[PDB]
């Protein structure tokens, strides 16, 4: 019974990790314009 | 026998192997091309690892063909191929780093107290609007003639759009590194002994190198529609090189606001 | 089902991971071997080993001549050759032994088992990251019979690879180094995308990510350090390579560069490095505590978000290697105080471990003395490392003995024990056979006696002011210098008798019995299945009611 | 002439203190040292006393606990507080060292491989200081008959030997001297660990130090950065003598 399986937890767990990587990833971008902002 | 899970099981290869003996000569051989000797060794490897990379990923089209890529196995390789282009990120801040230091605090005479000018005495930058936007026109364009390409495949099933799309995004790609080639005949400063010349001709550097990746790429999955093997559900291929290519104009917009406009 | 297609095509995490193990151990008894000879000419002052007078005699004649003293009348000290010993040392342990042990070679194996995968993510690609890391290691080891400084073989560079001493140290062996790292990282990212994908959507069902054990965390963790630390790495060494061979100016200063700005560059790659090595010895000393004080884990989400919160924070402390490289005081205050941040979750994971002795009834066997031997080289690694984060104090410590006894204690002594924890606790489960426990007993508490008559002495030097990279020093260290040189000695017989008490096992061992040879809160899902697990694990996925 | 910094035969504390950089840095390391002390001793026992109260055959059967929500924040406001201990008085030792004052010597030292090279810009002064067993002062880096005699020579005992160089850096006590240091080769890094003060030799780079010398003698110090073959052979002497004594001096080296 190939192509069956239940996926339900691996698709939740891949929408966090896009929610996550993308809000990390500003954050960042975010840390660094402060820290430019603060000691350039 | 006797199994319940949709996961990608694999027989043995020998293409780990393989290419890792090439890849050691390959490097191997490019250190003494570097220090005199023929070139000869260092090829040889480049062609065992282009022979091998060919040899692998003829048997995830194959695999896929096959009927392995279930929904999970699918989904997973979508991880993989993003995780790569984050550390593709990471990669590439080593030299935005390295720009921004010597930009930002170049060195002077004397140096931690006071500062230096920037771009150095003496190097004539290149004008943000004259040719490099021409590259950012070229790029920006085949980003938006990959997306057509995968809108119609995926939200139309138009198998003519995706194979016209990627002819052109093909052709801008391409285009970007011959006319990327000719800023670099024409560069009015050197690659040796500055650093301006070594923050510039390395990361535009190596952007190139991955424009002309991101090109191959979308040619393999071109030649894939010319023998029709997409379906709207099962395009991961198709799905990492319009991601790949996305990547590629990302870093070109932040090299054409750093070190183009903000740098000039 | 042939000797090459088992080994050389595998596919198989299982395999993969004991190749891992085995080439681990392989290039560690080198590396090991490197530091018995360097604490050979440290044993006292004057060089007796190291002459330039061996290198007249030919490559296979002379090192077995600089086996054997000489008179300091008969000795012209050779600098060289010591700088690349310790640079061979260096290399091979950070980029060649202790992570491919810990995350290629238990990591491989025990993660997919832990969570009920039946393979890998991407398990050809697996064996990629492998035969990688044999390239690497090959390219590493030509770095030292290779056209190298002061013309002689080998880079005597230091492990991090300083400019523009690097970028100007004259042959090709440290180009050969170069490449020997990018593939050592191009074998870990490679690794890391498999397990962080394998982690995420590979679990068994209804094991969501806070019910996965703690092994398994742990890896995940080290996974994503290495995915972001080490393509900032790449840069670093690729500017090394440019400079060296196509003649920018990144480091040189007569072109503009700036060889402070490499340091920061690498050590962004260089602390993350380091909490890679010794994060998956917190997962296995986790599993190991527990299983042994018969207690489930004392605080297992904080546990886990320690180690988040040590990974994060591990890319914004960085340049606390730098305070004496000419930093800002603005700049030197911030890495003084984040450096400070993270002492706080290293710390209570510390605790965390006794509270789960506490309680719990003891079964002293030889994985849980490991474990504990963990522990408390840990702490005295620990605490020397809140000294240096101090910046005031660093100026008198750095670059002095003082940090490498440091180093030794919390990474070096604390990954091995880490590693030798693993080994005496899934051997049986890997091959079926299990270890004497009186000659396990030994092996650790040779190793503790030794290892620590080995770096503690070396606290002292520091204090005294003996600094890093020096072949020789003034007599007045001599007397700690002959004390560590002695408990190395001893160290080395103990390493050297483990590697007969495998051989023992792999071969004389006592065959186990049963699925569990350890006790019931052995309780994760490699427990489950057949001592020697089936080439094909989890063909069923494993029901709820498994853990 | 009386030799101060200076390693003894297998000693296990500092070097002697000669500035009051050097007695902060002496204060700071005893303070924390009582901490971490504390901190291993205390969780040394922990171990041992657990192993033995906890042990299968002293006690039978598991606890079954996992949690301790008042105990754990023990467990972190603790360790935040020892360190806003620590940090407290470390960061003020930290400026002192760093905030460069009026200089009354101002010294420009130079890291070339394998030998040092000091600048006085005010007094007119330059001359390069190599290892007494250096190639240079016909030494193989190593002790020799000959190697011994010249140690006499410059009023050093064969005890010196990897620690004394040809020609010293003097300077006047009670004194605010303010190094300059940049490297010319590659890294290399002049310290002095009676004065308490570290620099790295940047190629490329003004890196400044400072310390008031308080006692007089003899003080040494030895290269702290990979610089090549002969890392370990080109220390540092600095003589430090009397206002009177330096006046002379300053006139004669010119
Ligand atoms: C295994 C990896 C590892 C770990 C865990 C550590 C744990 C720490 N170490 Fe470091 N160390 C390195 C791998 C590690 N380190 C390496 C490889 C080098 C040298 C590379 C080279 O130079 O060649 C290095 C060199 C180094 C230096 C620079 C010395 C120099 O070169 O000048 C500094 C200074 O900031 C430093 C600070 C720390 C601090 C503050 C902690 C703290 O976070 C530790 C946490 C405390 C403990 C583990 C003790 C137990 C404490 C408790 C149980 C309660 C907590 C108590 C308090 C918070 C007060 N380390
Ligand atoms: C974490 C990796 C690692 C390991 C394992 C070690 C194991 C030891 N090292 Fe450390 N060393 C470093 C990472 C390590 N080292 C680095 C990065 C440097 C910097 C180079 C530089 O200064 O530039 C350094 C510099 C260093 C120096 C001084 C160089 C100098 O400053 O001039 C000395 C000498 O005293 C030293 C002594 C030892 C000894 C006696 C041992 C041991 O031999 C003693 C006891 C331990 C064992 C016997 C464990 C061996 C077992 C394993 C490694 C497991 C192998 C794998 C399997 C079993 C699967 N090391
Ligand atoms: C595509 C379209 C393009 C459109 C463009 C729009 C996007 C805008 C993006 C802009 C971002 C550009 C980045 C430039 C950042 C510059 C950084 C900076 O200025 O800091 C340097 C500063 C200088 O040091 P200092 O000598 O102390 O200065 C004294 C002189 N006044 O250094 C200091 O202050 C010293 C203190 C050190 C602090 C280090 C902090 C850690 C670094 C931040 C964390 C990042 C790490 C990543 C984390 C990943 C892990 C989760
Ligand atoms: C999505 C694709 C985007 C394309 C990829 C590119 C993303 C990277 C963009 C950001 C790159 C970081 C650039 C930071 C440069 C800051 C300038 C700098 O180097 O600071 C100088 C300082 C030492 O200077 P100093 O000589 O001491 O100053 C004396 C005063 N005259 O040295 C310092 O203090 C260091 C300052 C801290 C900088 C930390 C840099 C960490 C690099 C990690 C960036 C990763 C970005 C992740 C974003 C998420 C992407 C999805
Ligand atoms: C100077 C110029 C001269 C030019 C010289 C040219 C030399 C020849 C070199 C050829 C290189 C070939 C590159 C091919 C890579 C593409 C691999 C690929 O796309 O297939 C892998 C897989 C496809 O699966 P899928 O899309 O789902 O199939 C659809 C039906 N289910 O999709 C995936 O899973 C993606 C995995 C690919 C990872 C790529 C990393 C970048
Ligand atoms: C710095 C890197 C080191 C940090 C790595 C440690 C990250 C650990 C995050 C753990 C998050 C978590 O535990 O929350 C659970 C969350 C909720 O979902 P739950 O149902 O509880 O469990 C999944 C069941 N399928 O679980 C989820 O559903 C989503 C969890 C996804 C976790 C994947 C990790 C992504 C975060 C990495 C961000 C990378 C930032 C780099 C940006 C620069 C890019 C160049
Ligand atoms: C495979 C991985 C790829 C990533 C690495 C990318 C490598 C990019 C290489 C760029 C090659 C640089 O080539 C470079 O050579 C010459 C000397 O330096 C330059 O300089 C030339 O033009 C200038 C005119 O003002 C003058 O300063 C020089 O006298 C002249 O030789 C070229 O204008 C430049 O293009
Ligand atoms: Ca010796
Ligand atoms: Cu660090
Ligand atoms: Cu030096
Ligand atoms: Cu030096
Ligand atoms: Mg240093």
């Amino acid at each position: 019974v190939a192509g069956s399986m239940d996926i339900t937890q691996q698709e939740k767990t891949f929408a966090g990790f896009v929610r996550m990587v993308t809000w990390a990833a500003v954050v960042i971008v975010a840390a660094l314009i402060f820290l430019a902002l603060a000691n350039a | 026998h006797a199994k319940n899970h949709d996961y990608h099981i694999l027989p043995p290869s020998i293409w780990p192997f393989m290419a890792s003996v090439g890849a050691f000569v390959m490097l191997f051989g490019a250190v003494l091309w570097m220090h005199g000797s023929g070139p000869w060794m260092g090829l040889i490897g480049l062609v065992v690892v282009l022979y091998t990379m060919f040899g692998w990923w003829s048997d995830v089209v194959t695999e896929s063909l096959e009927g392995d890529h279930t929904p999970v196995v699918r989904l997973g390789l979508r991880w993989g191929f993003i995780l790569f282009i984050m550390s593709e990120v990471m990669f590439f801040s080593a030299w935005f780093w390295s720009f921004f230091k010597h930009a930002l605090y170049p060195m002077g005479p004397e140096s931690p107290i006071i500062d230096g000018i920037f771009p150095p005495e003496g190097i004539i930058t290149f004008d943000p609007w004259h040719l490099p936007l021409i590259n950012t026109l070229i790029l920006l364009c085949s980003g938006c003639a990959a997306t057509w390409a995968h809108h119609a495949l995926v939200h139309e099933n138009n198998r003519r759009d995706v194979a016209w799309g990627l002819a052109l995004a093909i052709a801008l790609g391409a285009l970007f590194t011959v006319f990327q080639a000719y800023e670099y005949s024409h560069a009015a400063f050197g690659f040796a002994g500055n650093i301006y010349g070594a923050n510039f001709f390395m990361a535009t550097g190596f952007h190139g190198f991955h424009v002309i990746v991101g090109t191959i790429f979308l040619l393999v999955c071109l030649i894939r529609v010319q023998r029709g093997h997409f379906t709207p559900e099962k395009h991961v291929g198709f799905e990492a090189a319009i991601w790949y290519w996305h990547f590629v104009d990302v870093v070109w917009l932040f090299l054409f606001a750093s070190i183009y406009i903000w740098g000039q | 089902r042939g000797f090459f297609t088992r080994w050389f095509m595998s596919t198989n995490h299982k395999d993969i991971g004991v190749l891992y193990l085995f080439t681990g151990g392989l290039v560690g008894l080198i590396s090991v071997a490197f530091t018995v000879y360097m604490r050979m000419e440290l044993m006292a002052p004057g060089v007796q080993f190291m002459c330039a007078e061996h290198l007249e005699s030919g490559l296979v004649k002379g090192f077995f001549q600089s086996l054997w003293p000489s008179a300091v009348e008969n000795c012209t000290p050779n600098g060289h050759l010591w700088n690349v010993m310790i640079t061979g040392h260096g290399i091979l342990m950070m980029f060649f032994v202790v992570i491919p042990a810990l995350f290629g070679g238990f990591g491989n194996y025990f993660m997919p088992l832990h969570i009920g995968a039946p393979d890998m993510a991407f398990p050809r690609m697996n064996n990629l990251s492998y035969w990688l890391y044999v390239a690497g290691t090959s390219l590493a080891v030509a770095s030292l019979f290779a056209p190298g400084g002061n013309g002689q073989l080998g880079s005597g560079i230091g492990w991090v690879l300083y400019p523009p001493l690097s970028t100007s140290e004259s042959g090709y062996s440290t180009d050969l180094a170069i490449f020997a790292v990018h593939l050592s990282g191009a074998s870990s990212i490679l690794g890391a995308i498999n397990m962080i994908t394998t982690f995420l959507n590979m679990r068994a069902p209804g094991m969501t990510m806070h019910k996965v054990p703690l092994f398994a965390w742990s890896i995940f963790v080290t996974a994503w350090l290495i995915l972001l630390a080490l393509p900032v790495l790449a840069g670093a060494i690729t500017m090394l390579l440019t400079d060296r061979n196509f003649g920018t100016t990144f480091f040189q200063p007569s072109g503009g560069g700036d060889p402070v700005l490499y340091q920061h560059i690498l050590w962004f790659f260089g602390h993350p490095e380091v909490y890679i090595i010794v994060l998956p010895a917190f997962g296995i000393v986790s599993h190991v505590i527990a299983t042994f004080a018969k207690k489930p884990i004392f605080g297992y989400l904080p546990m886990v978000y320690a180690m988040v919160a040590i990974g994060v924070l591990g890319f914004v402390v960085w340049a606390h290697h730098m305070y004496t490289a000419g930093l800002s005081l603005t700049q030197q205050s911030y890495f003084m105080m984040a450096t400070m941040v993270i002492a706080v979750p290293t710390g209570i994971k510390i605790f965390s471990w006794i509270a789960t002795m506490w309680g719990g009834s003891i079964e002293l066997k030889t994985p849980m003395l490991w474990a504990l031997g963990f522990l408390f080289l840990f702490t005295v690694g620990g605490v020397t490392g809140i000294v240096l984060s101090q910046a005031s104090v660093d100026r008198y410590y750095h670059d002095t003995y003082y940090v490498v006894a440091h180093f030794h204690y919390v990474m070096s002594l604390g990954a091995v024990f880490g590693i030798f924890a693993g080994i005496y606790f899934w051997i049986g489960k890997m091959s079926g056979r299990q270890y004497p426990e009186w000659a396990g007993k030994l092996h650790f508490w040779m190793m503790f006696v030794g290892a620590n008559l080995t770096f503690f002495p070396q606290h002292f030097l520091g204090r005294q002011g003996m600094p890093r990279r020096y072949i020789d020093y003034p007599e007045a260290f001599a007397t700690w210098n002959f004390v560590s040189s002695l408990g190395a000695f001893l160290s080395f017989a103990s390493f050297l008798f483990f590697l007969g008490v495998i051989f023992y096992t792999l071969t004389r061992g006592a065959r186990v019995t049963a699925n569990n040879y350890w006790n019931e809160h052995a309780d994760t899902l490699e427990w489950t299945l057949t001592s020697p697990p089936p080439e094909h694990t989890f063909e069923q996925l494993p029901k709820r009611e498994d853990w | 002439l009386e030799i101060i910094g200076r390693p003894q035969p297998g000693g296990t504390g500092f070097q002697p203190s000669a500035s009051p950089v050097a007695t902060q840095i002496h204060w700071l390391d005893g303070f924390i040292l009582v901490i971490i002390a504390a901190i291993t001793i205390f969780v040394t026992l922990l171990i041992l006393y657990a192993v033995w109260r906890f042990h299968e055959k002293r006690n039978k059967v598991p606890a079954r606990f996992t949690h301790n929500s008042p105990l754990e924040i023990a467990w972190t406001i603790v360790p935040i507080v020892i360190l806003v201990a620590i940090g407290a008085f470390s960061l003020p030792v930290l400026f002192n060292q760093q905030e460069i004052p009026e200089a009354d010597v101002t010294v420009k030292v130079t890291g070339y491989q394998w030998y040092w090279g000091y600048e006085y810009p005010d007094e007119e002064i330059s001359f390069e200081s190599y290892m007494i067993g250096s190639p240079a002062t016909g030494g193989d880096n190593r002790m020799s008959p000959e190697v011994e005699q010249q140690l006499i020579e410059a009023g050093y005992s064969r005890d010196e030997f990897l620690l004394a160089t040809d020609t010293a850096m003097v300077v006047p006590v009670n004194k605010t001297v303010v190094v300059q240091v940049t490297g010319a080769d590659v890294i290399h890094s002049w310290t002095v660990p009676a004065f308490g003060v570290k620099q790295d030799a940047v190629p490329g780079r003004l890196a400044q130090l400072w310390f008031r010398a308080e006692r007089e003698g003899i003080f040494f110090g030895q290269c702290s950065e990979l610089c090549g073959i002969s890392h370990a052979y080109m220390p540092i002497t600095v003589k430090v003598v009397s206002e009177e004594a330096y006046a002379a001096w300053l006139e004669q080296h010119h």
